[PDB]
């Protein structure tokens, strides 16, 4: 409504950070690149379970070449992009207070 | 021990012959059954892929899963990458999209590739260059990712050899950006 | 290796310091960082941080309450008292495990 | 301001598992800290049963971890307590309270709620 | 251009059932080190879906028996970094007919 | 702008990569914006803010 959604109207879908890496990765698989969603946005999950969640989506991203953004995540292995090809983050990662 | 070959959209070689490689005289040596399951799928799609091989994984014990296609994503290499470190599982890439080269792996991956380290090609490069005396030379790069350690590679390979290369200027461009500087 | 708080029904009058003995047995000080806190209670009431450190000031009452000592000793100093301070103190050290409960002495209005 | 609260069955038929649950309201459950169990008896004495925080950490008595449960509740982010068996004559106060780290700074406290060993 | 040369891997010798051939040969020998060095091989658990449990005999050691391996002499055990200490390369070249062209071969 | 193939119907049917791919992730990385709640959102070519 602010920006003007005119000629695109958004509808927007979410699903949970499933702690199984595979059935994480396979819902992500049928379920958000079948509604042919322009990009996945995922945050750092709260629970320490598994942190390399992301990199599922990351790679079933990449296989499409679609643009995948992070919210809280700031792992400085997903910081490649000859691996993860696909990821922008809004929050940069560690390696980055180096400088 | 157990082999798992997994072809997709190949029309290479058929599954009896692909068995035929499964020679009897190769058995020599290893009295256990070493099941050769190789299945040739008609599609690449990983969520199918995962499943046939956890299916597998659970019917055939497998030890070494060797997978080649004639695609031309590197993706694939990466998700094996990611089944290797997750399942305990080792994945071998051979040809098509497992033929490209794999950059950094995370170090819990149990995985191996064909293709060989840029560094590789870099001092084999630099020795066929030096063997037709060819001895000036200088270096241009883009800003595709690996290109500092490539940089890196090759400065401290001029540092340490004899045959004295002369550097007389290496550039990294980019042509997306302003042409103006880059034909300078 | 037993904690206590001296003594259990102490007497205290208004203005003076207020002396409350709380003996560790183990070596608090770590790195020239001894972790005291001290803190009030109530039978069934929310306990409430009094003071940290013993020596570093808590945002909403004064000098009035502080700590002394080192290693095995320690000291609450009220200085001066007031009539209300009567509760359930506890003396609570923060080096590492195991988390020893102190003396909890409860203060007596004489 | 930052408010948090702390309920549970307390007393149903017995031998039953109590499931302490511990929340907080107004601030964000898992950024940093440290999240300590408190068992205070009618004698005046305190002692200390574990800590967890969102670092993942996790620190309990080695003699009490028999029956003691930490878990999740995603839709707050509340922590429950399970332990077998709840009665009523061994009445003792049971608190819930985040905390700066190291067992340092006593940030907060939780109100008490009565929990059994009988 | 013409006259460009390249580094690639052998389309032609290194074939895609050699490459079977050789890892087959690779696996088969990592498998007979680890046999025969830790008198069995560990297997892994039957499901995708179950817990991160390592054996007591991690496959950081079967890490390194798929490390040292040698098969039918050739060398192709892999580095830290996973990548062969003897890699088959060839070295291409641009010709007339502005097709690709074997003109150089590096082995051992 | 662009003639744009829609993504993909799903994971099944698709051995190919995403046209758009590389073109939605240059407007993207080309994608300035303003109005960051959070300060300025300005992101170099290495996918970071
Ligand atoms: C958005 O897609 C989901 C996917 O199942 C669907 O359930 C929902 O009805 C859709 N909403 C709109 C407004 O299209
Ligand atoms: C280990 O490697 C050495 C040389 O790298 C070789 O001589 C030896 O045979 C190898 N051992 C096994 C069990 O492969
Ligand atoms: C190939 O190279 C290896 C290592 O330098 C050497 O041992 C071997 O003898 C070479 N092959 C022949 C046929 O000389
Ligand atoms: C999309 O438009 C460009 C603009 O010239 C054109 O070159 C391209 O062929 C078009 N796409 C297809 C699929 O024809
Ligand atoms: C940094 O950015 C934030 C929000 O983008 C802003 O509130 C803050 O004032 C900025 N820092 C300085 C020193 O201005």
């Amino acid at each position: 409504k602010r920006h003007g959604s005119w000629k695109i109207q958004l509808n927007a879908t979410s699903v949970t950070h499933k702690p199984n890496a595979i059935q994480m990765a396979l819902s992500v698989c049928e379920d958000l690149i079948s509604s042919q969603v322009y990009a996945i946005l995922v945050s750092h999950p709260p629970t320490p379970n598994d942190h390399f969640t992301p990199t599922p989506v990351s790679y079933t991203a990449g296989f499409y070449r679609i643009p995948v953004l992070g919210l809280t995540t700031r792992m400085s292995i997903y910081s490649d992009k000859s691996i993860h090809l696909s990821f922008l983050r809004t929050v940069p990662p560690y390696s980055h207070q180096s400088s | 021990l157990n082999i798992a070959v997994l072809l997709g959209h190949s029309h290479d070689v058929t599954e009896r012959e692909l068995r035929n490689l499964w020679g009897p005289e190769q058995a020599t040596g290893l009295p256990l059954d070493v099941n050769v399951v190789a299945l040739l799928m008609n599609r690449t799609d990983p969520k199918s892929l995962i499943t046939h091989v956890c299916d597998l994984m659970s019917g055939a014990r497998i030890h070494g899963l060797v997978f080649g296609d004639d695609t031309d994503q590197e993706a694939v290499a990466q998700m094996l990458d990611f089944i290797s470190s997750q399942t305990f599982i080792p994945i071998l890439g051979i040809h098509g999209g497992a033929s490209m080269i794999m950059a950094d792996k995370d170090p819990t991956s149990t995985f191996f590739q064909f293709g060989a380290s840029i560094q590789q090609q870099a001092t084999v490069m630099l020795k066929i260059m030096q063997d037709y005396d060819w001895h000036v030379f200088s270096l241009v790069t883009t800003i595709f990712p690996g290109y500092r350690d490539f940089i890196s590679f090759i400065k401290t390979t001029v540092d340490n050899s004899f045959v004295g290369w002369d550097m007389q200027n290496v550039i990294t461009l980019d042509t997306s950006f302003e042409d103006a500087k880059t034909q300078v | 290796i037993v904690l206590t708080q001296s003594p259990a029904s102490l007497a205290v009058s208004l203005g003076q310091r207020a002396t409350i003995s709380c003996k560790a047995s183990q070596s608090v000080d770590y790195d020239g960082n001894s972790y005291m806190n001290w803190y009030q209670q109530k039978p069934g009431q929310p306990p409430k941080l009094l003071i940290y450190a013993a020596s570093n000031l808590e945002s909403g009452i004064p000098a009035r309450f502080s700590g002394s000592g080192s290693g095995t000793d320690f000291t609450l100093n009220i200085h001066p008292v007031e009539e209300e301070d009567a509760a359930t103190y506890y003396c609570q050290q923060g080096n590492e495990d195991p988390p020893t409960f102190g003396g909890g002495t409860k203060l007596e209005i004489k | 301001d930052v408010q948090l609260q702390e309920s549970g069955p307390g007393l149903v038929k017995p031998s039953q598992s109590l499931s302490l649950t511990c929340t907080v309201t107004g601030y964000s459950i898992t950024s940093d800290y440290a999240w300590n169990w408190i068992r205070q008896f009618p004698g005046n004495k305190l002692e200390w049963m574990g800590y967890i925080s969102y670092s993942g950490s996790t620190g309990y008595n080695p003699s009490l971890k028999s029956r003691i449960s930490i878990t999740r509740d995603t839709s707050k982010n509340q922590f429950f307590l399970q332990l077998n068996s709840v009665t009523t004559e061994d009445t003792a106060t049971y608190y819930c309270a985040r905390l700066y780290y190291g067992f340092y700074g006593m940030d907060y406290w939780g109100q008490g709620t009565s929990v059994t060993v009988s | 251009p013409s006259g460009l040369i390249s580094v690639s891997y052998d389309d032609w010798d290194y074939s895609l059932e050699a490459r079977v051939r050789d890892g087959l040969g690779i696996l088969t020998t990592a498998a007979s080190s680890m046999l025969e060095k830790f008198s069995y091989i560990p297997e892994a658990k039957a499901s995708c879906y179950g817990q991160a449990e390592k054996p007591e005999t991690p496959l950081h050691t079967l890490h390194q028996f798929m490390v040292n391996v040698t098969w039918d002499g050739k060398d192709l055990s892999f580095t830290e970094e996973g990548y062969q200490v003897h890699p088959r390369l060839v070295v291409i070249v641009l010709n007339k007919d502005r097709e690709w062209e074997k003109v150089g071969k590096w082995e051992n | 702008k662009e003639n744009i193939t829609d993504p993909p119907r799903g994971c099944v049917g698709n051995t190919n990569i995403w046209k758009t791919g590389p073109l939605f992730k240059r407007v993207l990385m080309s994608s300035k914006y303003a109005d960051g709640v959070t300060g300025r959102v300005e992101f170099n070519e290495d996918g970071d803010r």
